[PDB]
């Protein structure tokens, strides 16, 4: 529905490594540059087929995007994780749900069982682009978060986003399918390991990048 | 130390690998000497410094901007000046953390400057003189009369063209100036040979990071994680490909010494031959008909600024292999007959000087029956 | 001596030879680790009093807490102790991360784990170790301490084991054409077939209580990891850096950069550690080495004098540990000790480096460091109307020497 | 036989790698040595004769 | 896998040993035929021309 | 394609050497260029057909 | 042609140019020009045999 094109957003920070004016290649999944993403509308919410990770710019204001569902079966055997979302806490469990339906609160199975990883967090996680991508690599979860000051363009801001990474939670699930805890819009953008030159700046930050699989300039 | 640095271990392990270390410091070493070496043949060629003279009266030739500037710190002319900005290179603090040095040359750019204008001013105020033997002055004007007669031309057409020559010499010295300022690739030469340079220094650094097959590029990291019985066969994999990669590097500049002695070589030859008098080889210094070069400085390497007589403005005449003035044929003595449709005359070869054709300027040999086309 | 040695001969010629090379040494040493000092749980998944079963273990994810692998080594017990990738003894310097305890069961007669990649099948079904395996491997005896642990195993799952997966459901198993609708016998057998061996006295195949830790090691933040000590802090000098783990030796400065909050290990162009946060008190410190070089040895002729003049390639003035003379001065092309500087010019005996030349000068037969001379001035006086003509000449023979050919030599290969 | 075939092996290739390396210096200073020789025979061709 | 990673390399560092000293061989050729084609040329502009 | 050709489990040994690949290709590609302008010198002195 | 500008010239004037290069007069190839037309022809002639 009205398919948006990707641009040149979805660059973050491969590793924990401080590098200054550097041209250093990486072979590591990137979102790659003018693709598709789907522009879903949730003014509604079906279960996207997570496959390999996920671009969520989702740019509201009105905050109905509480969290967001991850789950394998999302029924039973498998661990559920969700990453409820609330004005301050930012609570995460994996215990397993079935997740019932589509929320406005525990819209869960309500019955717990492997309550086993339960992190919290807590400062924050909040002109207001959310710009967050998920991935599953060696059973380590790893969100990458970044808000971009937009108040003028519908479409995808054209330019450059350095995704400072939020946080690097080890846990593990094969999450087949997952579906955003909801008047906005959210698209999602699918991962593809793609080599990637990467140019940090003289502070260390991402200022500009190419994809070395669109063309052969 | 670019092996292993600071890992008593390793050196140790290196030791059985006999003296390859040795082989290429011992390369290396030499490929420093023979470059001290290239700087000593094309600009020391005359051991005796001529100051260039303070007053200029070189009969309208400019030269103010090949002789060194005296407002400057650096004494160099602006050609010179010009040369030195265009060619450009931290890198090389990373690089000197892996063994690596970079050992200054022994002659400084100001002594190659001050060797280049000890040159420059014995050209002008000698002349050829002083590369053969002891510097005999002579005033320029005569000095660019000996060179005219050098490729043909007589005496008569510089001093009845002075003015002329010398207002086509400095143009075209300032059109040199301007050209070598506005195009950025002309000194192409002296870039590769430094991007060249960089580029393999940058990947023999390079090829520390890699496994080569052991557990870790880190030699710290192999050391302290295993039994010796296991970082010894880990050390050796590292070893073994530092080696190859040095081996390889070392090659390469051997190489690319050859081919930059051999450039050098050149440049000396062509310092002798066309500063140090006037070349007959065509095309070797400049084209054209040579006249006189000015050598100058330029970062690792030398600019020489070829001067050259091109003729212009051709006449169509119609000539004659001999002329038969009564029973016998005039051979011209020196230049060829030359008739614009009525009256015969002789010239020289390289230029349009008619003059009457008679028995000083022709030399008689037999009859007029022989030579084919005689009129 | 040196210079002499380096010859391989008792006699030297005049000139500048390269002799070894000069490097500053490490004065302190800094151990600097973390601040946690809480014990790890160990003997949670060791002394327990059940484990779990080959086909379902369990998988203890150890976190920030020091662990004294020493305590487990050093016991007189267990079995085929064997630490792939890392050695027992260096077991407690590393400083590790993401260290996985996995506890569980098997008969035993195997004890392998799939070590390196084996393909024994017992394992192939249950439990797969991956190859590139950093970790240890330990075995413990259960005959004596109730031989009822020991549950079940996956006798078929007709797919191999994806290296570290955990399959716990295996109900339908069929090999005949027929589809497996609860049928189990008729087609072949159903799986997770049990093992009886809780009481019994059979040698060589009482359960074995075998758990393995799987360390996670290279670039990390290293949150578990060992009992070592913390030694202060000290800024530009030659120290034995030992930061988190990260041994090495170089001048730890303060630093100036913008270290990104979420950055450890700093680096640069061609990927050198150009930087390091500090464990205790998050600083990030420049690590650059300490300096080095290289000695030469500038000499006359031994025939001449016994003298040298040592000229350091690098070093400043100050990285200096003959070896002094007293006459330290400093060069573009490094220090040079054992020469006096000379304000008089000479053509050149002895190059050094940018423009410096050494000679040995009897007037004392001391060691001399000048500027080199281009040569004798030559000032002539160029004047219009006026030409040098000679009136002699001097008839010379010089002479030029080119070689033509080399030694022609054959190598035979075997 | 082995354990002597792999020691073997190590000498092997030690003793072909110098064997390399002594052969590309040769080839390196026998064109040198032709540059040079070239250079006498030029020299000799347009001055003795 | 495992095993065959050795016989792999083995393999691997033959064939580099073969393609470094083909492409040493073939450099120091071309600098040889890079001094007759320089020869060439001045023959060339000094002869022809 | 040389070294380990069409396989990738070979190729991804490859790289463990590093850049060696590239350092060949560019050494026979500067022959090749090489080569064009000995061809270039040698025939092409005046650019009037 | 390879010094400037190309000017016309008969071959014979040509030749006989040459001959002042090379130190003899012009007097022996006008005299002498069938004599040396012929012999330029064989050797070329020679040189395809
Ligand atoms: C030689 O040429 C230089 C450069 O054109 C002349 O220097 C110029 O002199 C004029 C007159 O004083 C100044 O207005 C210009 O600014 C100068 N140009 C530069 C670039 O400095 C010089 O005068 C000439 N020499 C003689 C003897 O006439
Ligand atoms: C030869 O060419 C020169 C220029 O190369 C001619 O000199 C020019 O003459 C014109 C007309 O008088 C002047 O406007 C120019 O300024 C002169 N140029 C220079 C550089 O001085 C010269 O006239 C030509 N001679 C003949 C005989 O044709
Ligand atoms: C070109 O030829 C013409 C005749 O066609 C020559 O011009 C004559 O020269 C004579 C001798 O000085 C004069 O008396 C005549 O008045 C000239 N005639 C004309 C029409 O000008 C001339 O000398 C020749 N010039 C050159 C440069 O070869
Ligand atoms: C130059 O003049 C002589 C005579 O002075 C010409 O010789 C004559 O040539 C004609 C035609 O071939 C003969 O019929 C006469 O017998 C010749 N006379 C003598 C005395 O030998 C000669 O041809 C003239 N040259 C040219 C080029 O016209
Ligand atoms: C619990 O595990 C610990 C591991 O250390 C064992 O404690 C050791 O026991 C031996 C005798 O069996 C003593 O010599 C050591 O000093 C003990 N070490 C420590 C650190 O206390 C203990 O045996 C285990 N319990 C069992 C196997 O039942
Ligand atoms: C992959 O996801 C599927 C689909 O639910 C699930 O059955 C399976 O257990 C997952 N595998 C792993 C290794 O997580
Ligand atoms: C980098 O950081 C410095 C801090 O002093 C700042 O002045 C500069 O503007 C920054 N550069 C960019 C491109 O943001
Ligand atoms: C004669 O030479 C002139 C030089 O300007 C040229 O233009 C003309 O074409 C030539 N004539 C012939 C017939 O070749
Ligand atoms: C030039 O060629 C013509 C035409 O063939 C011929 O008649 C004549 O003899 C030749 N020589 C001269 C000098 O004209
Ligand atoms: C570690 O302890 C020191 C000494 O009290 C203290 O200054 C430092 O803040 C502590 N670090 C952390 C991360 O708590
Ligand atoms: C080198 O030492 C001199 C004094 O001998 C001092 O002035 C200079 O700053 C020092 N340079 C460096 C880079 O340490």
């Amino acid at each position: 529905p009205a398919y948006t094109n990707s641009f040149t957003r979805g660059v973050y920070y491969p590793d924990k490594v401080f590098r200054s004016s550097v041209l250093h290649s990486t072979q590591d999944l990137f979102l790659p540059f003018f693709s598709n993403v789907t522009w879903f509308h949730a003014i509604d919410n079906p279960v996207l087929p997570f496959n390999d990770g996920v671009y969520f710019a989702s740019t509201e204001k009105s905050n109905i995007i509480r969290g967001w569902i991850f789950g394998t079966t999302l029924d039973s055997k498998t661990q559920s994780l969700l990453i409820v979302n609330n004005a301050t806490n930012v609570v995460i469990k994996v215990c397993e749900f079935q997740f019932c339906n589509d929320p406005f609160e525990f819209r869960v199975y309500s019955s717990a069982n492997n309550c086993t990883f339960e992190y919290v967090s807590q400062p924050f996680l909040m002109k207001n682009l959310r710009e967050f991508v998920f991935k599953n690599i060696d059973g380590y979860f790893k969100i990458y978060s970044k808000h971009t000051p937009i108040n003028l363009v519908r479409d995808l801001p054209q330019g450059f986003s350095a995704l400072e990474p939020l946080v690097d939670l080890p846990i593990g699930i094969n999450i087949t399918r997952f579906q955003t805890l909801l008047a906005a819009a959210y698209y999602v953008g699918y991962l593809q390991p793609r080599t990637f030159l990467l140019k940090y700046n003289e502070n260390g930050t991402i200022t500009d990048a190419v994809d070395c699989a669109l063309d052969p300039l | 130390m670019y092996i292993c640095g600071d890992s008593t271990e390793c050196s140790n392990l290196l030791l059985q690998y006999g003296s390859f270390c040795t082989q290429l410091n011992r390369a290396l070493t030499g490929i420093a000497v023979e470059q001290d070496k290239n700087t000593q043949e094309v600009f020391a060629q005359v051991k005796q410094i001529y100051k260039t003279p303070p007053i200029k009266d070189f009969g309208g030739f400019n030269f103010s901007q090949i002789l060194p500037d005296p407002s400057k710190p650096s004494k160099r002319s602006p050609i010179e000046d010009l040369l030195f900005n265009k060619v450009t290179l931290d890198l090389i603090c990373a690089q000197k953390f892996n063994g690596l040095t970079v050992l200054p040359p022994l002659l400084t750019d100001e002594m190659i400057a001050q060797y280049t204008s000890a040159l420059l001013a014995g050209t002008i105020c000698s002349g050829w003189t002083f590369g053969a033997g002891p510097a005999l002055q002579i005033p320029f004007p005569m000095q660019m009369a000996y060179r005219f007669n050098g490729i043909g031309v007589t005496q008569n057409v510089l001093y009845e063209n002075q003015k002329l020559i010398a207002n086509q010499f400095n143009s075209a010295i300032g059109k040199i100036q301007d050209s070598l300022s506005s195009t950025p690739s002309a000194l192409g030469k002296l870039q590769d040979v430094v991007n060249q340079n960089a580029q393999a220094l940058n990947t023999l650094v390079k090829q520390l990071s890699s496994n080569f097959g052991a557990i870790s590029s880190v030699l710290n990291d192999i050391l302290s994680r295993l039994d010796p019985p296991e970082a010894e066969v880990q050390i050796d994999r590292l070893i073994t490909g530092r080696l190859q990669s040095l081996q390889t590097y070392v090659t390469q500049q051997l190489i690319r010494a050859a081919e930059i002695r051999a450039s050098a070589n050149l440049a000396a030859t062509k310092m002798s031959e066309c500063v140090l008098g006037q070349s007959k080889r065509v095309d070797f210094c400049g084209k054209g008909y040579h006249l006189m070069s000015f050598p100058q400085s330029a970062p690792h390497g030398v600019v020489f600024l070829h001067v050259t007589y091109v003729p212009a403005q051709e006449k169509n005449f119609t000539t004659a292999p001999a002329i038969c003035h009564d029973g016998k044929a005039h051979f011209p003595r020196e230049g060829v007959f030359v008739s614009n449709g009525t009256h015969w005359f002789v010239t020289q070869r390289n230029f349009y000087e008619p003059q009457i054709i008679t028995t000083d300027n022709t030399f008689v040999s037999g009859n007029c029956d022989v030579v084919i086309g005689i009129v | 001596s040196e210079t002499k040695c380096t010859l391989k001969s008792f006699t030297v010629e005049k000139g500048i030879y390269q002799t070894s090379n000069f490097r500053v040494q490490p004065t302190e040493s800094i151990v600097r680790f973390p601040n946690i000092t809480n014990l790890c749980p160990f003997g949670e998944v060791f002394n327990a009093t059940r484990f779990a079963s080959v086909y379902a273990w369990n998988r203890k994810r150890i976190s920030n807490c020091v662990a004294d692998y020493s305590v487990l080594y050093n016991s007189a017990s267990f079995s085929t102790f064997k630490c792939y990738g890392v050695s027992p003894t260096k077991l407690n310097d590393l400083c590790f991360t993401n260290v996985y305890a996995d506890s569980f069961v098997i008969r035993g007669d195997e004890v392998r784990q799939i070590a390196p990649g084996q393909t024994g099948k017992i394992a192939d079904y249950n439990y797969k170790l991956p190859d590139d395996f950093t970790g240890c491997v330990i075995a413990w005896n259960s005959n004596n301490l109730d031989s009822n642990y020991n549950y079940l195993y996956r006798l078929f799952r007709k797919s191999n084991l994806k290296p570290f997966e955990r399959d716990i459901s295996t109900e339908i198993y069929q090999a005949g054409s027929t589809p497996c609708n609860g049928v189990e016998g008729f087609n072949c057998y159903f799986p997770l077939q049990s093992y009886g061996f809780q009481p019994t006295n059979g040698v060589g195949y009482q359960p074995y209580r075998v758990v393995v830790l799987s360390f996670e090691l290279l670039h990390a933040p290293a949150t578990v990891c060992g009992p070592k000590k913390s030694t202060n802090l000290v800024k530009n000098k030659c120290v034995n850096f030992n930061f988190n783990g990260l041994t090495g030796t170089g001048v730890l400065t303060e630093s100036n950069k913008k270290f990104l909050p979420f950055q450890q290990f700093g680096r640069d162009i061609a990927d050198t550690t150009d930087a390091v946060r500090d464990p205790q008190t998050l600083e990030i410190l420049d690590i650059t080495p300490c300096s080095f070089g290289g000695v030469s040895v500038i000499t006359p002729g031994t025939n001449t004098s016994n003298q040298v003049a040592v000229l350091y390639q690098d070093v400043n003035c100050t990285e200096v540990p003959y070896s002094t003379g007293s006459n330290v001065f400093q060069t573009r092309a490094g220090c040079l000790i054992g020469a006096e500087h000379v304000n008089n010019s000479y053509e050149c005996d002895i190059p050094i480096g940018a423009g410096i030349c050494a000679s040995y000068q009897t007037q004392s037969q001391s060691i001399i460091a000048y500027t080199m001379s281009l040569g004798a001035e030559n000032s002539c006086a160029y004047s219009n109307n006026s030409i040098a003509i000679p009136t002699n000449f001097t008839i010379s023979v010089t002479t030029e020497i080119l070689p033509v050919s080399m030694t022609k030599t054959s190598v035979d290969c075997t």
